[PDB]
């Protein structure tokens, strides 16, 4: 069973930077697609960025260039660092794993953690 | 959405992930562990044809037919191991 943790989430001030972790449970680890979406009060969740076994990575247009996911399979962690953080980066941001039953053409499964509030505001 | 692809043993689903999928096709794993073969072998059941596993912006994964533009949620077998389950559970009956 695969099952994720997230942490790291809080107020931070406009223009700063934070790192969010997840921990991740099970033996699939490496060969799963890892990934942090981001739900916005009222709003749909939406992909931040995410990460596939070989590495190959794809980012939201608008995180491109601030924020950063990487992975280390030896601890089962994911990790997103994020900078120059902006109002509208408030959100609960998910952790996901889409988790393959074959290296090709096969079902995955899709498994979430329970999110971490990031609140950008100047009161941080 | 995107293809789900791994690029550059772990395939082994979980007995959790057979669980769910058990239920998914219709068993009740706990009363009828005599049809659980049909979760076993359905969960790791290929892709009919040009269907392929993708995962849309919101994050959820579903399946993409690319040669005729069919999309669905389920693995296109799956319904065929729910008359599978269906006929089994008949025939021991």
């Amino acid at each position: 069973q695969v099952q994720l943790q997230e942490s790291g989430g809080g107020l931070v001030q406009p223009g700063g930077s934070l790192r969010l972790s997840c921990s991740a449970s099970g033996s699939s680890f490496s060969i799963n697609t890892m990934g942090w979406y981001r739900q916005a009060l009222g709003k749909q969740r939406e992909l931040v960025a995410n990460i596939n076994s070989g590495g190959s990575t794809n980012y939201i247009d608008s995180v491109k260039g601030r924020f950063t996911i990487s992975r280390d399979n030896a601890k089962n962690m994911v990790y997103l660092q994020m900078n120059s953080l902006k109002p509208e980066d408030t959100a609960v941001y998910f952790c996901n794993a889409a988790r393959p039953l074959r290296p090709e053409g096969g079902r995955w499964l899709n498994y979430w953690g329970q999110g971490t509030q990031v609140t950008v505001s100047s009161a941080a | 959405g995107r293809p789900l692809r791994i690029g550059d043993e772990t395939y082994i689903p979980s007995e959790q992930e057979i669980l769910e999928f058990a239920r998914e096709i219709g068993i009740d794993p706990i009363k009828e562990p005599e049809l659980m073969w049909l979760a076993r072998e359905g969960i790791v059941a290929p892709l009919p044809g040009e269907w392929k596993p993708c995962q849309d912006i919101t994050g959820d994964i579903y399946y993409f037919n690319f040669a005729n533009g069919q999309s669905m949620w389920d693995h296109p077998c799956d319904e065929h191991y729910r008359s599978l389950v269906i006929q089994e559970r008949a025939k021991l009956s």
